[PDB]
């Protein structure tokens, strides 16, 4: 939205965004965790090259 | 489950046995290295390093306590059938001198012409 | 019988090349709109 | 395969240095560019009940 | 409405709003009041799970 009446345009060429939150499981006594994307941080990725 | 509509509690069903225990993985220090299908004493575990580790990699020592064909003997010592067999890690060779050397098995077939001995592998005592 | 025994003998193991883009960028003549060219072997 | 072998290619190098009339020309060179190496691992899991 | 050019847009994904003001009644010498939503407060509710 036009913050202070300053029309900011939509970013383009970003075909899709993805959301990889963390995963976890406590199998037996040991805890095994697949780390997710940190909050805030992100990764702009070039696809399948 | 995150964001579930209602609270819940979970209970863990403990079970001690986790793996068959036939093969243990160890990590190789600076002076250690492994070739495929050869006996190595690493981190107090003796057995067949089933892969090549060089250094830093983790390698599979297979400790099924079966009969193994190993040679690599100190040929000066005569390995009679039935003798207890020790690993000398300083020389990285089998022996029967014992002393401070680790015990690793008991010989089934004695020292033949090719210095080839078949021996049963003792547990990781 | 471990597969590690046959690791070193690369000839026995099937060989497949990891397809990837290898090469170097093509250079281009940027100057040409700026400059006006006069060609004469006798200069 | 367990490990996928790398690609290979060849390129040349030359510079077109400024040529004084008495200059002796400086030759070029070639070099090889090798692709990367990829390997496939094994994962496994189970139960005992 | 536009405020100094700041064209704030309407917030969507709000199916319905409710105003639970209190309900007071005097029984004899004692006054019993079901307190409503306190003024200047609000609650977002995920429905019926």
């Amino acid at each position: 939205h036009l913050l202070n009446g300053s029309m900011y345009p939509s970013i383009k060429n970003i075909s899709t965004v993805i959301y990889y939150d963390g995963w976890e499981v406590t199998v037996g006594k040991k805890t095994y965790s697949y780390k997710g994307v940190t909050p805030g941080k992100g990764y702009l990725i070039r696809p399948k090259r | 489950f995150k964001g579930q509509p209602t609270p819940s509690t979970i209970t863990q069903i403990t079970r001690a046995k986790i793996s068959d225990g036939k093969s243990v993985r160890v990590i190789l220090s600076e002076g250690e290295s492994t070739k495929t299908q050869q006996f190595y004493l690493i981190n107090g575990f003796f057995g067949v390093a089933m892969q090549d580790g060089e250094k830093g990699d983790e390698v599979t020592l297979q400790i099924e306590q079966a009969e193994y064909e190993t040679d690599n003997i100190v040929t000066s010592e005569a390995f009679e059938a039935g003798k207890l067999i020790y690993w000398d890690n300083t020389a990285k060779k089998f022996t029967t001198t014992s002393a401070s050397n680790r015990l690793v098995g008991r010989v089934t077939d004695g020292k033949d012409s090719n210095n080839v001995i078949w021996f049963i592998l003792l547990p990781q005592q | 019988m471990t597969f590690s025994s046959t690791s070193n003998l690369k000839e026995l193991l099937r060989k497949v090349v990891l397809d990837v883009e290898l090469g170097r960028e093509q250079v281009q003549l940027l100057y040409k709109p700026i400059y006006d060219s006069i060609a004469d072997s006798n200069l | 395969p367990q490990v996928m072998d790398a690609k290979w290619a060849l390129q040349g190098n030359c510079v077109f240095l400024e040529h004084i009339e008495g200059e002796e020309i400086k030759f070029g060179t070639i070099n090889a560019e090798n692709g990367p190496v990829a390997r496939i691992q094994t994962y496994a899991t189970g139960f005992e009940y």
